[PDB]
């Protein structure tokens, strides 16, 4: 509800400009429309769409004028998620891969004689080399600031 | 509705500063000079200054500025004028 | 040193030198290492300025306040004129007070010893703890309250009738 | 295996607010009866008294918190500790966390400390997976049903995502 940018449930755009944006695709009539494939540029699909409809809704993100979602997360009301709710896991999906990105690397001068010792990965991965990745931060995140960072190795 | 001091208090404050300073002490610091020809910085030198410049004539500076603005400025424009003719036309307190 | 590290409320046990062996600061930095114009500052200011502030009476039986008083200053001076001043109030006034004021502690500028601390050795109530060290809890006791004297300065600190605003905020508006 | 004898405290800490944590909720936990997803507070109560909002319950009994917990902490730190049952050892007999201060830089070994029971410890973690089960269903499932010779296994219905909430 804030800045415009309406929850979109008064419809006046997007919901309309949809109804019929996705609906001359549906004038595809202008096939034969039983069973096809050969065809079902009409019948199917708007089950994804239409009878997704009034279901898309559903939670706003304020679509706007041009009657589109505008999506926004800052850190104001329900929204502190439409990309936060789904922000944080990227950031925690990436640099774990970062550990294993570490791990697999600090074993490339472990059993010694290295580098290529990374084309030849030596199936680097699967578990604790990446099966850490679950568990690093705030429990162990400061992997970082003591013994490995310093750095501090050797 | 606006006292114009603060500023125009301050716009003085320390115009009146360097009226200031140095009737005798021979000519009004240092010694005088600086001038033309160039003495000073990346000629050579380019070093090394102090500052207790200040503290002498403060207890001194803050009678003049902070009343004659009310006897210059805020001080009529004066009688006085005369002389006279009367006297610059005489004026009225300019108001 | 952050934390989850540090540091040594934990007794020693305890002090101490000797002890029992201990440090515990790290005998003896400073955030200035030399050191001053704002420092012990913090301190004799707000044990003295909350003494002056005792005087607003909770009046169960009347006061206000004197004979002259200012009324609330604005206009009841002087009546003059002689003339005439200011009107009064604005700059005029609000200037003898200060230069007045601003002249007694920096004539006393002039400082280096006598006596300049410890300072290598010795080889104001003189050595005094009381005294001087209440300097702290007599200015955030002041602050503490003036949060809520520039929060919500409803009407009368009559305070705690309801709870301890504790309101909460949240830290935020919004958590 | 992993690592060194760093938290167990961190961990145990947690397991100490743990059991009587899922004893909290252990209340929902209906004796026979009284639950849901809570509002009210143990029994009674009525002074004047503990209260909302401007006021919160919150604040109050959790600002002077801070001081109860920075002790431990600094007491961690600089051990500090009673005499000494949870850093660290005196009776009767836990799980040992067994190293002191320092390592080859780090591993002059590291976790020789298994060997025993069942034991004490235990009951400590049994309330996270509790846990794990009791807050899962309780916004998903928010009642918390045992029921043999009826229908259990059996069932009866069916409830799973987008409804709506
Ligand atoms: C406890 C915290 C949580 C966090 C971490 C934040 C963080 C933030 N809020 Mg916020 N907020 C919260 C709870 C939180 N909020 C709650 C419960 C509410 C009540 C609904 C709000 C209502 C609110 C409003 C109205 C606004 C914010 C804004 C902000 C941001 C200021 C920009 C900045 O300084 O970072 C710089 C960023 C980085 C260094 C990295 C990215 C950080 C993310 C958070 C962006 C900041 C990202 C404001 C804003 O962003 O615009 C002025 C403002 O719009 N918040
Ligand atoms: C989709 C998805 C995918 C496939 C990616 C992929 C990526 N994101 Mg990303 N991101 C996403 C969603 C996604 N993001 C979302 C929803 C957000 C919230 C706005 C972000 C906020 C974000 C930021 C702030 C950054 C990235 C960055 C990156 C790149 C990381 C490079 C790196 O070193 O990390 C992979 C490996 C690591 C070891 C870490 C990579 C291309 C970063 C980048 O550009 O360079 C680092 C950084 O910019 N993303
Ligand atoms: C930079 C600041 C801002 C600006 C542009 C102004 C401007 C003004 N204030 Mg003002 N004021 C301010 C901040 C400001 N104030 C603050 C923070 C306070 C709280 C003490 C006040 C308290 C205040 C009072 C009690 C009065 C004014 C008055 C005035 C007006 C009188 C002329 C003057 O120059 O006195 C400037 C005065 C101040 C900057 C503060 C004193 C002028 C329009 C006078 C008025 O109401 O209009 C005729 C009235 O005397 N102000
Ligand atoms: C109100 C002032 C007036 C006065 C008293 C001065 C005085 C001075 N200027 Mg100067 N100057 C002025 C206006 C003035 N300037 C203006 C309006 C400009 C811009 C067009 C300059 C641009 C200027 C430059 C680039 C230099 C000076 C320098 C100097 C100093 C060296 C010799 C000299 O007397 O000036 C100049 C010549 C005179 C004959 C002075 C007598 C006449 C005075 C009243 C002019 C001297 C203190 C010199 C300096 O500071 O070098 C380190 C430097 O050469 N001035
Ligand atoms: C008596 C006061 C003063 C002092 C000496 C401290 C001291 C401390 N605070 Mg603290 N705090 C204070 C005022 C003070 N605080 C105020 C006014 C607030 C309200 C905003 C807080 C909110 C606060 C929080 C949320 C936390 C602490 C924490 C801590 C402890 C650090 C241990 C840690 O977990 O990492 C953090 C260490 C810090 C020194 C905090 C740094 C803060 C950043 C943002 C700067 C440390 C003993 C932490 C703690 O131990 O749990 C209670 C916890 O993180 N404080
Ligand atoms: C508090 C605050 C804030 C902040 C701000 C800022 C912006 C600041 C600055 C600050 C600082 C002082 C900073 C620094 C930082 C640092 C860093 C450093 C970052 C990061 C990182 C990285 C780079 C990482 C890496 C890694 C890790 C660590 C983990 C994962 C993996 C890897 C290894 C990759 C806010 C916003 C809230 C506002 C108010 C206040």
């Amino acid at each position: 509800d804030i800045a415009g940018l309406t929850p979109c449930k008064e419809s006046k755009q997007f919901a309309k400009r949809e109804k019929q944006a996705l609906k001359k695709l549906q004038a595809s009539l202008k096939l034969y429309a039983d069973d096809s494939a050969p065809a079902l540029a009409i019948k199917a699909t708007m089950e994804k769409t239409k009878k997704r409809f009034d279901n898309y809704g559903k939670y706003g993100l304020l679509c706007g004028s041009d009657g589109l979602p505008h999506l926004i997360v800052s850190g104001d009301q329900r929204h502190w998620g439409e990309f936060i709710t789904p922000g944080i896991l990227f950031l925690y999906i990436a640099g774990w891969i970062g550990w294993v990105g570490r791990s697999y690397l600090i074993a490339i001068r472990d059993e010694k004689k290295p580098t290529q010792k990374e084309i030849i990965i030596d199936v680097p991965l699967a578990s604790s080399l990446l099966f850490r990745g679950f568990s690093w931060p705030v429990a162990a995140y400061r992997e970082l600031l003591n013994g490995e960072l310093v750095d501090n190795n050797f | 509705p606006s006292l114009v001091i603060s500023l125009s208090t301050g716009l003085s404050l320390f115009l009146g500063r360097f009226v200031f300073f140095n009737f005798q002490r021979e000519n009004m610091a240092k010694q005088v000079p600086e001038q033309n020809g160039m003495s000073h910085f990346e000629a050579g030198d380019t070093r090394a200054k102090e500052y207790v410049s200040l503290l002498k004539s403060n207890d001194p500076v803050g009678f003049n500025i902070v009343d004659v603005l009310a006897w210059g400025s805020i001080g009529h424009i004066v009688a006085y004028y005369i002389l006279a003719t009367a006297s610059n036309g005489y004026d009225p307190s300019f108001f | 040193m952050p934390g989850e590290p540090r540091p040594a409320y934990l007794d020693g046990s305890a002090p101490g030198d000797f002890g029992f062996d201990p440090l515990g600061l790290g005998e003896v930095p400073a955030n200035l290492e030399r050191y001053k114009e704002s420092e012990l500052i913090h301190c004799r200011w707000a044990m003295l300025a909350v003494p002056g502030i005792l005087v607003p009476e909770a009046l169960g039986y009347g006061n206000w306040v004197k004979a002259q008083e200012w009324a609330a200053l604005p206009g009841g001076q002087a009546t003059y004129l002689g003339n005439p001043v200011p009107w009064g109030t604005l700059p005029t006034i609000l200037a003898i007070e200060f230069l007045a004021i601003a002249f007694v502690e920096h004539q006393r500028s002039m400082e280096k010893d006598p006596e300049k601390k410890k300072y290598p050795g010795g080889a104001l109530e003189e050595l005094k703890v009381k005294e001087i060290k209440n300097g702290r809890l007599a200015l955030l006791a002041f602050v503490g309250f003036c949060v809520q004297q520039s929060a919500y300065p409803g009407t009368g600190p009559l305070e705690n009738l309801a709870t301890h605003l504790a309101d909460p905020w949240h830290n935020n508006i919004g958590d | 295996p992993e690592n060194l004898r760093w938290f167990v405290q961190a961990e145990l800490v947690n397991g100490r607010w743990a059991m009587l944590g899922v004893a909290g909720m252990l209340l929902p936990e209906v004796f026979t009866s009284i639950g849901i997803i809570n509002v009210p507070k143990w029994y009674a109560a009525g002074k004047e008294e503990y209260f909302a909002s401007s006021s919160t319950l919150f604040v109050i009994e959790f600002i002077l918190s801070h001081y109860v917990e920075i002790r431990r902490w600094q007491d961690i730190k600089n051990p500090g500790s009673v005499n000494q049952d949870p850093i660290f050892k005196q009776y009767s007999l836990p799980a040992g966390e067994v190293g002191y201060p320092g390592g080859i830089f780090n591993p002059l070994n590291f976790a020789p400390t298994l060997e025993a029971k069942e034991k004490e410890i235990a009951n400590g973690r049994l309330a996270m997976l509790a846990f794990l089960g009791f807050i899962i269903q309780h916004n998903v499932t928010g009642k918390g049903p045992f029921d043999n010779l009826l229908q259990h296994i059996s069932d009866p219905w069916h409830n799973t995502i987008v409804q709506t909430l």
